[PDB]
C-alpha cells in the first residue's frame, strides 16, 4: 500500500513486463496480418490498438516516477517470443494464434485484473481500460479457431503443450516481485486458468479436454 | 436448467473422486493447486418428475476444501464460492443449489457485499441454499424414525446440535410446533444467538454438548463443523438416534453399539433413476436414487417454476415454506432416506 521504497523496485520490473508484453503484441498481430490477408485489416485493428495499452502502461510507469527495466522485460518473454518467430517463420498460424490471443491475452487479463484491486488510482483507472479491450482480442482468436476447430485441434493441443508451461514459469519468476505490488501468486493462476479454459472452450474443447490442457506443466 | 454446486469432503476424497473420473491432473496435486483451481461442470443431468415432467440439470464443482479453513485460507475459500456462482451465472442455469459449506461461507463472509466477481455480478434470485428442503426432511426423519423404533416423540427429548443455524433453528421450530417434541435441548457456540432462540421459540434448554449427549434420545447433528467430532457410544443413552445432517458429516467417527442408531440426515430417495456420476461419488447407499436434500430442492424449484432464492441467509426458514417444499417433494417423487433394518 505504501507506494515507497521496495514497490518502485518491483514495479521497475513488473512496468517493464507490461510494456513489453504490449510492444510483443503490437508486433505478433502485424504479423497475424500477413499471415492471414482475408483479415489483415481487422487484424491490423488490433494490433494498433495495442500500441495505444502501451502508451498507458508508459503513463504510469511515468506518474509514479518509475523507469521501466527494458532489459529484464525482453528476457522475460524470450522464449514466447522464440517460439512466435519460429512458428511463425514456419507458416503455422494456429500456433501463433494459440500463442497471442489465447495464451498471452488470458495472461494480460488475469494479470490486470488482479492488478486493479492494489494499483493507485491513476494506474487502476487506466489498467481499468485496458483489460476490456483485452477480452476482445481474446475474442478474435477464440472466433477464428472457433471456425476452424477440427482443422486446427491437434496444432492447439501441441502448441498449449509448447507454451502453457512457459506461463508458469514466467508466474514463479515473477511470483514475489507482483506480491510487493500486493498481488498473490495464487489469485493470478486462477485468474489465468479461468480466462484461459473459458477461451478454450468456446473455441470447442470439451471439459475434460480443458482440464488436461489447462494443467499441462502445473 | 437447474445448478448444483458442491465441493469434496476432503483432498483425499477429492484426490480419488478425481482420479476416477479422468481427472488425473487434479488428482496427482495438494491443496495449493486445488487453491487456485477453477469451477467446471463436471456433470449433466436429466431428472423425471412422478408429474412426468422432465428436467435437466448441471454439476459445478467449486473445489473448495474443508481444510482451507483450518489452513485458515479464508479468502481463498470465499472465492471458491463466487467463482462457482459466476460459472453458475454465466452458463446460463435458472436456480443453483449451493450445496455444503458454500451456502455457510457466502453467509459467514457476507459474500453479499462482494457480488461483482470479475465481469459478472451475481443475481441472487438465480440461487438457493436448499435449507429449506433439508429442514424439512430432517423433521419427517426424525418422525419416522420415532414411529419405526416405538419411540412416541411427544415424550421424547430431541437436542439439536447447531440449533442456531438457519437449518437448526427451522428443525427446532417444526419440532415444536407441528411434532410436539417432548422436549427439545438446543446446543451451539454463540450464548447471545442461544438465547434469542430459547425466547422465540418459547422453550428449550440450553446446554453445552457434553451434557447434551446423555439426554437425547435423538441427536440432529447440523452443526457447521469443517471436520467432525469424535462421540464415544459409552455417553449415549439406549436406544439414542443420532441424525447427522452435516457435509461434512458432523460424526467424525462411526458411532456404532448396541441400541445406537445412525441416520444419514438431509437425503432423499426418488422413485426414479437419476443418471448421473456425483452421487457415487458422495457414497450415497443407492447413488442412482439418492441425493442430498439441498440438491433435491434446486430440482423441486425447476420441477414447480420457483425460478427463485426460496431458502436464503440465516434464520429465515418459516414453517409454510418447510410444508410448501414438503408437499411438492412428495408430489414429485422424492423420499425422506429412512433407518436400515
Ligand atoms: C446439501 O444439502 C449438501 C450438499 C453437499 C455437497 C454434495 C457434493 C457432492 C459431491 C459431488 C461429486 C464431485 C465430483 C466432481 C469432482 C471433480 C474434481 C475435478
Ligand atoms: C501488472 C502486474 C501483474 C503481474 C504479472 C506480470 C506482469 C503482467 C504479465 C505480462 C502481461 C503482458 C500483457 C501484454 C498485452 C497482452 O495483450
Ligand atoms: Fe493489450
Ligand atoms: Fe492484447
Amino acid at each position: 500500500d505504501f507506494q515507497s521504497e521496495s514497490y518502485k523496485d518491483a514495479y521497475s520490473r513488473i512496468n517493464a513486463i507490461v510494456i513489453e508484453g504490449e510492444q510483443e503484441a503490437f508486433d505478433n498481430y502485424n504479423r497475424l496480418a500477413e499471415m492471414l490477408p482475408d483479415q489483415r485489416d481487422e487484424l491490423h485493428k488490433l494490433a494498433k490498438m495495442e500500441q495505444r495499452h502501451m502508451k498507458g502502461f508508459m503513463a504510469c510507469g511515468k506518474n509514479l516516477s518509475v523507469t521501466p527495466d527494458m532489459g529484464f522485460a525482453q528476457k522475460f518473454f524470450e522464449r514466447l517470443h522464440e517460439n512466435f518467430k519460429a512458428a511463425a517463420a514456419e507458416g503455422k498460424v494456429v500456433t501463433c494464434l494459440l500463442i497471442q490471443s489465447l495464451i498471452i491475452e488470458c495472461f494480460a487479463i488475469a494479470a490486470y485484473n488482479i492488478y486493479i484491486p492494489v494499483a493507485d488510482a491513476f494506474a487502476r483507472k487506466i489498467t481499468e481500460g485496458v483489460v476490456r479491450d483485452e477480452y476482445l482480442h481474446r475474442n478474435f482468436g477464440e472466433e477464428w479457431l472457433k471456425a476452424n476447430f477440427d482443422a486446427s485441434k491437434a496444432e492447439l493441443e501441441e502448441a498449449n503443450r509448447q507454451n502453457l508451461p512457459l506461463v508458469w514459469l514466467m508466474l514463479n519468476e515473477v511470483a514475489d516481485d507482483a506480491r510487493e505490488l500486493g498481488m498473490e501468486r495464487e489469485s493470478l493462476v486462477e485468474d489465468f486458468m479461468i480466462a484461459y479454459g473459458e477461451a478454450l472452450e468456446n473455441i470447442g474443447f470439451t471439459t475434460r479436454e480443458i482440464m488436461r490442457m489447462s494443467a499441462y506443466g502445473l | 436448467m437447474f445448478g448444483l454446486i458442491g465441493h469434496l469432503t476432503s483432498l483425499e476424497q477429492a484426490r480419488d473422486v478425481s482420479r476416477r473420473m479422468g481427472y488425473d491432473e487434479y488428482a496427482d496435486q495438494g491443496l495449493e493447486f486445488w487453491s487456485s483451481a477453477p469451477p467446471q461442470i463436471v456433470d449433466e443431468i436429466t431428472v423425471t418428475s412422478a408429474t412426468g415432467k422432465v428436467i435437466h440439470g448441471r454439476y459445478i464443482e467449486s473445489c473448495f476444501l474443508p481444510e482451507m479453513l483450518a489452513a485458515r485460507r479464508f479468502k481463498t475459500a470465499t472465492r471458491k464460492v463466487l467463482n462457482a456462482m459466476s460459472h453458475a451465472q454465466k452458463h446460463g442455469i435458472d436456480i443453483s443449489a449451493l450445496g455444503g459449506f458454500t451456502s455457510i461461507i457466502f453467509e459467514n463472509f457476507d459474500l453479499a457485499s462482494l457480488r461483482q466477481v470479475r465481469d459478472t455480478t451475481l443475481e441472487f434470485e438465480r440461487f438457493t441454499t436448499g435449507n429449506t428442503h433439508t429442514a424439512y426432511v430432517i423433521c419427517r426423519q426424525v418422525e419416522a424414525a420415532a414411529k419405526t423404533l416405538g419411540i412416541d416423540i411427544t415424550q421424547a427429548t430431541v437436542a439439536v446440535v447447531g440449533a442456531t443455524g438457519d437449518i437448526g433453528s427451522a428443525v427446532c421450530r417444526w419440532l415444536d410446533l407441528k411434532l410436539g417434541v417432548g422436549d427439545l435441548i438446543l446446543t451451539a457456540r454463540n450464548q447471545e444467538r442461544l438465547d434469542n432462540l430459547q425466547a422465540e421459540l418459547g422453550r428449550g434448554k440450553i446446554l453445552p454438548l457434553e451434557a447434551a449427549l446423555p439426554e437425547a434420545d435423538f441427536i440432529v447433528w447440523v452443526a457447521s463443523m469443517p471436520q467432525g467430532v469424535v462421540i464415544d457410544p459409552a455417553t449415549l443413552k439406549q436406544p439414542c438416534v443420532l441424525i447427522d445432517g452435516g457435509y461434512p458429516k458432523n460424526l467424525g467417527s462411526k458411532v456404532q453399539g448396541e441400541g445406537i442408531y445412525v441416520l444419514n440426515g438431509g437425503v432423499v430417495e426418488h422413485c426414479f433413476d437419476i443418471d448421473w456420476q456425483i452421487m457415487s461419488a458422495a457414497e450415497m447407499a443407492r447413488p442412482e436414487r439418492q441425493m442430498f436434500a439441498c440438491f433435491a430442492e434446486a430440482m423441486l424449484l425447476e420441477f414447480e417454476g420457483w425460478h427463485t432464492n426460496f431458502s436464503w441467509g440465516r434464520n429465515q426458514i418459516t414453517i409454510e415454506k418447510m410444508e410448501a417444499i414438503g408437499e411438492a417433494s412428495v408430489r414429485h417423487g422424492f423420499q425422506p432416506l429412512a433407518l436400515a433394518i
